[PDB]
């Protein structure tokens, strides 16, 4: 295997990864950092973020109101020592993005505007029209071009990490164009590979958000925290799953049923607000989950349109629509055939974000020394049972920086390891790839993909039942058997996506089992995680104010442990 | 792969003339072809407006010699630019193509400058 | 009901086996929501598993999608079969080396874009001092030129690029332009060396197809042109001193 | 040795024949031929004008040909197409903010056509009403 030395590797060039690479180049000018990704960095899912990013800005805001909005928004599953560090560093990283040229939409006086998201009383979401992810992933990718320390491995598919005696030592990636494998040696590795939202049939995510970074951590005894909390975006286009930003409601937009009723007052987010002034925490700007749940209840009463609801924004106006929701306009026009100026937009909830991810302390380090996780792939303990809309993107750069700094120190005190052991690991990834290539059986990977999506969607949905969950545990374990009979009929080496997608699926099965098993075990209702059965329809801070850790043993059994929530100032109640 | 220290080109000179030339023949050429190419030989003008004595009475005045040089020379530096590049576009290898075209332009420029100081 | 079918012609190529491009034809079900990207996924699921192509986001913002459709450069995930009932023909994005199927060697694209320095240069302001102040007025100077998703359709548009693969390109020129015109940068002189090159703006003949295929209405043809103005000012400057 | 085969598609001197937008682009640079032919013509008439009314009368005899009246009509075609297209593409060379908004090109294409109408009127009036 060809080898190249690095002071640290970063897997994933999303917002998280790239910020980590910068910081890591900015903390050690002589470092030789290896940033790797299976897609060119500007194709990362980050680019699809439309809402905004959160940091305290106005003179009447306070770190405490963001602290509170995050803790409460998360049903107290949040490591309150992590949420504290978070809101205290959001201002500096949004500013640093602006110092790097991110075109934040502006107040007339030259200052950065802010709008309101996630049910946060004080508005504190910075934005660049409704393209904010796009402006944020590029500012970071473009700004990174100036650090020779950053060496990229564009379109390298990282297969596995090398671990030995509880420390990480590198990774094995395939050069996707050449179809050759490559060994990258480095004494800190920073996972930044995104969520696992494509394990759902209908999702908001691109084709690459298949979970690979989580699944790698499963294989080395790292545990996925809190994976049962899958947040559903309330407004996605039917069929496509395409996401319609909240910023359709932070601008005054309304959600109606088949009777034109703004049904959301009937479910605790009353009273109704006037067309003109949307008010935070109310109506269409309610609690995320509730705004999704209320779709389910409406579908029970039969009040959906044959099944969708409607997001009306007509009463927004041409200037306002085209100045702050351009993208949303064209997206409606092309995939559902709707002018957001003439007509209303058909939407319904869609799998969106994975709260859960690789377990990390407050340095984004995992249990393995030197291996870190940051970004949607991780669970630094920031979002608990339900992510505050617009907190995600801030996470990427707040903790991205940390990871970048922390990986940089860790590799600088790491000390050598057993060479024969390590290379024997590398040789071990290689063999496994061969075993997959020679595996036969005439099972069609794509058909397994489609069922795993239907199962997660049916058993791990908005509302959950022990019988359907069990049926999805059962379906997935059946799928885990069938995967071993998949035959990779394409044997080429130059950009062989038949092989690669099969690899991404085997990460999905693993990560999805963790979700299923984790939900079936959590006998309560908290955040995204809602249970209809008796004795589990409300929050239970006596028996379950604790994180779900999921492990996977080598026998393929998905085992659970639990850990305590750090409380600091905001005790549950 | 891509150079680090490329040679600053010289196209901002020609592109400058071709710019000036392209803008003159957009405002003025249409009326010039009308008059000279159509009216004049069709006699579609009142009296003796476009008669030998009047045209020589205009050409020999100062404002006329300036306008007759600009009318001729500026579109030349614009057309021949476009031809030079039409060559590359059509994949037609013309040896010393920069000299041919642009030398023709200076040749004709001198030739017309000779003419507007009169033969 | 019963879905219609469309004979899609896709241009295949495997460098371990063909001597050059080898055509194909697939029957794809479709209705009024099916994209080309929906079709490529279907073919690979049930017709030809060895078919490769870039993609991800599914909503015309990522830019990996790029490829020719009846010899027009367009993004597959914004191309819909409803408009190709009398014939369709997907070919790998033009003016690029073909590596495999619908995937092309984007190396020159990335090096170009890397060669104009697209990042804030020379602004000593540090995060503690708060953000820069920039009006919507200063921002409208460059905002349209910032929407580029690095998809490459204009390189397949541009016939000059096809004639001169050393031309740095419309995108790359637009990007360097996007930083010249941002009131926060102070590094125009670090970029002019590339823009003043024969492979700079001066390899552009204002064919205008670039902006015509831009799926994000950036108007690169407008940036380059403005760059020839600037390149020229700089010519003037330098030459005159 | 790698396993690649970077297939390079070749570009023919007939690339512009495919796509209409390409063709309109050849046509628009094609207006370069009638424009220099007219500048050749004017140089003729110039030096005929100097060689006395005997030579100038020869020149007007040429302009009447009338194959030369068809060619000079094609030339008046080409010069219009140029004006139409040159006016559309000029405004892109400018970057103008008018209350926080990049403007053009319509206000610039409007003014250029206003000037040529006024130049055409003042030129027709000076060479004909006297
Ligand atoms: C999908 C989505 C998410 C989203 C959103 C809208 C949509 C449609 N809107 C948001 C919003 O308004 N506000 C907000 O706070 N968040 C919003 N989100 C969520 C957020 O965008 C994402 O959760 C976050 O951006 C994730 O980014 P991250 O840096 O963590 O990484 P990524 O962009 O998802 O990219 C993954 C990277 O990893 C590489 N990769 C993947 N697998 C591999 C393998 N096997 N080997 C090597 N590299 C790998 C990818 O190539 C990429 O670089
Ligand atoms: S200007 Fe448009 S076509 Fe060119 S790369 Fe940018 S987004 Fe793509
Ligand atoms: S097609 Fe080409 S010549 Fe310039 S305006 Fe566009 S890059
Ligand atoms: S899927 Fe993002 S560009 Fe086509």
């Amino acid at each position: 295997m060809q080898t190249f030395q690095a002071d640290l590797a970063i897997v994933g060039a999303g917002g998280a990864g790239l910020r980590a690479a910068i910081a890591a180049a900015q903390a050690n000018p002589n470092a030789k950092i290896a940033l790797i990704s299976k897609v060119y960095p500007m194709r990362s899912h980050t680019v699809a973020a439309e809402g905004g990013s959160a940091a305290v800005a106005q003179d009447h805001d306070s770190f405490e109101y963001h602290f509170h909005d995050t803790v409460a928004g998360g049903d107290w599953l949040c490591e309150q020592d992590v949420v504290d560090y978070f809101v205290h560093h959001c201002p500096t990283e949004m500013t640093q993005l602006e110092l790097w040229g991110c075109p934040w939409s502006r107040r007339p006086d030259g200052s950065v505007n802010v709008r309101r998201f996630g049910g946060m009383k004080i508005e504190r979401t910075w934005f660049a029209a409704d393209k904010t992810g796009f402006h944020m992933l590029h500012t970071l990718f473009q700004t990174s071009l100036q650090f020779p320390q950053i060496q990229r491995f564009d379109e390298h598919f990282v297969l596995d990490i090398l671990v030995d005696d509880g420390h990480v030592r590198g990774l094995v990636a395939m050069n996707m164009m050449e179809g050759t494998l490559v060994q990258i040696r480095a004494n800190a590795v920073v996972m930044a590979t995104g969520g696992a939202g494509r394990v759902y049939r209908y999702n908001t995510n691109g084709g690459i958000v298949t979970g690979d970074g989580m699944g790698m951590a499963l294989s080395h005894g790292v545990p996925l925290r809190d994976m049962e909390f899958v947040q559903y975006h309330p407004t996605g286009l039917p069929g496509s799953g395409i996401l319609m930003t909240e910023g359709c409601r932070g601008e005054g937009g309304i959600l109606v049923n088949k009777n034109g009723y703004r049904y959301l007052q009937d479910y605790g987010m009353g009273p109704e607000t006037p067309l003109g002034e949307p008010k935070n925490k109310y109506m269409e700007l309610g609690p995320r989950d509730k705004v999704s749940q209320a779709f389910w209840h409406e579908w029970r009463k039969g009040n959906t349109i044959s099944d969708v609801v409607y997001l009306d924004l007509r009463h927004l106006g041409e200037k306002k629509l085209h100045e702050r929701l351009p993208f949303i306009c064209e997206l409606a026009k092309a995939y559902v055939g709707v002018d957001p100026v003439k007509e209303p937009i058909p939407v319904r909830p869609t799998a969106h974000y994975t709260m859960g991810g690789i377990e990390t302390d407050q340095n984004c380090e995992t249990r393995i020394k030197g291996l870190f996780a940051v970004g949607e792939c991780s669970s630094v303990g920031l979002h608990g049972a339900n992510r505050l809309g617009s907190n995600s993107l801030a996470e990427l750069v707040v903790f991205g920086r940390l990871a970048g700094e922390q990986a940089t120190e860790r590799a600088a005190t790491a000390g050598n390891g057993n060479e024969a052991a390590i290379e024997a690991q590398a040789a071990g990834v290689e063999q496994r790839l061969k075993d997959l290539v020679n595996q036969d059986g005439g099972e069609n990977w794509a058909k397994i993909r489609d069922e795993m999506g239907l199962a997660m969607e049916e058993g791990c949905g908005i509302y959950r039942t022990p019988e359907l969950m069990q049926k999805t545990i059962d379906k997935l374990a059946e799928l885990q058997e069938r995967f071993k009979r998949v035959r990779i009929t394409d044997t080429s080496s130059v950009f062989n996506t038949d092989l690669l997608y099969t690899i991404e699926l085997g990460h999905g099965l693993n990560v999805a089992e963790c979700m299923a098993h984790s939900a079936m075990a959590r006998k309560e209702s908290r955040g995204a995680h809602q249970r209809l059965d008796e004795g589990c329809t409300e929050r239970d801070d006596v028996n379950f104010l604790k994180h779900t850790l999921a492990f996977r043993d080598a026998d393929g059994t998905t085992r659970l442990e639990y850990s305590d929530v750090k409380i600091t100032t905001l005790p549950p109640a | 792969m891509i150079n680090p220290n490329p040679k600053r080109s010289d196209e901002p000179v020609f592109w400058g003339l071709f710019g000036a030339g392209g803008m003159w023949s957009a405002i003025i050429a249409p009326v010039m072809i009308l008059l000279v190419g159509i009216l004049l030989p069709l006699g579609l003008f009142p009296g003796d407006a476009l008669s030998y004595e009047r045209v020589l009475a205009f050409a020999q005045s100062f404002i006329g010699r300036v306008f007759l040089f600009l009318m001729i020379v500026l579109p030349l530096w614009c057309g021949l630019h476009r031809m030079h590049h039409a060559m590359h576009d059509l994949k037609i290898h013309v040896p010393a193509g920069k000299w041919v075209f642009y030398g023709l332009a200076a040749i004709l420029t001198v030739v017309t400058l000779i003419g507007v100081v009169t033969i | 009901a019963e879905m219609k079918n469309l004979k899609i012609e896709v241009v295949r190529y495997n460098p371990e086996v063909d001597t050059a491009p080898h055509s194909a034809f697939y029957e794809v079900p479709y209705d009024a929501t099916t994209s080309l990207l929906d079709a490529l996924g279907y073919i690979k699921d049930n017709l030809a598993p060895d078919l490769s192509y870039r993609w991800s986001c599914r909503m015309a913002i990522c830019g990996s999608c790029g490829m020719m459709v009846n010899n027009v450069p367009k993004l597959a995930c914004k191309t819909f079969l409803r408009d190709y009932t009398d014939g369709m023909k997907v070919e790998a994005l033009a003016n690029f080396p073909i590596e495999r199927d619908l995937v092309v060697d984007m190396t020159h694209f990335i090096e170009s874009l890397e060669a104009i320095k697209p990042y804030i240069i020379g602004n000593s302001r540090t995060a503690d001092q708060g953000t820069n102040i920039q009006t919507p007025a200063q921002m409208a100077k460059y905002h349209q030129f910032s929407g580029c998703i690095n998809c490459g359709l204009c390189y397949a548009a541009c016939p000059q690029f096809g004639l001169n693969p050393e031309f740095i390109g419309p995108a790359a020129i637009t990007l360097a332009h996007r930083y010249n015109e941002d009131s926060r940068d102070h590094g125009k002189k670090e970029r002019m060396a590339q823009l003043n090159s024969q492979n700079g703006v001066w390899s552009c003949t204002f064919v205008g197809y670039c902006s015509e295929v831009c799926p994000k209405h950036v108007d690169p043809a407008a940036a380059i042109q403005q760059g020839k103005v600037e390149s020229s000012k700089d010519f003037l400057i330098a030459t005159l001193k | 040795t790698t396993k690649r085969k970077p297939y390079v598609r070749p570009m023919t001197s007939t690339w512009w024949k495919k796509l209409p937008f390409y063709r309109f682009y050849m046509l628009r640079e094609g207006t370069a031929v009638p424009a220099v032919w007219f500048s050749i013509e004017l140089i003729f008439g110039l030096f005929a004008l100097k060689n006395g009314p005997e030579a100038w009368a020869g020149f007007v005899d040429f302009l009447q040909n009338p194959v030369i009246v068809i060619i000079n009509l094609i030339t008046l075609a080409a010069a219009l197409l140029h004006t139409k297209t040159w006016f559309e593409l000029a405004p892109k060379a400018a970057n103008i903010i008018v209350k926080d908004e990049k403007m053009g090109p319509e206000p610039i294409i409007k003014s250029l056509w206003a000037v040529t109408v006024v130049a055409t009127i003042v030129i027709l009036f000076v060479a004909l009403y006297w």
